[PDB]
């Protein structure tokens, strides 16, 4: 802002946090989602089987 | 030939009929065996790769 008193700047945390709440929220849907699974078939081979 | 498709698929994957022949001192036996079913023009013959 700039008035007769001069220039200035001030943040708006209310809407800023509203953006972080949507971002952080999509992270916890994806980070740490891993489902454990084991003994998948051999994916690599050494001889010729056909 | 048992597991026919496997040979086909393994030979297909190689993609080459490149062939060198070696020597096996087949002692005291008749090589170049022949059958009338495997005609090679006039005379009878056999598979080109087998003895």
């Amino acid at each position: 802002h700039q008035n007769s008193e001069g220039r200035g700047q001030a943040a708006d945390l209310k809407s800023t946090q509203a953006a972080i709440d949507q971002i952080n929220g999509k992270l916890n849907r994806l980070i740490g989602k891993t489902n454990e699974k084991f003994h998948q078939i051999e994916k690599e081979f050494s001889e010729v089987e056909g | 030939v048992p597991d026919y498709a496997s040979l086909r698929s393994l030979v297909a994957s190689s993609g080459t009929l490149e062939f060198n022949n070696e020597s096996f001192n087949w002692a005291g036996v008749t090589q170049n065996g022949t059958s009338s079913s495997c005609r090679r023009g006039s005379n009878s013959s056999f598979f080109s790769r087998l003895n």
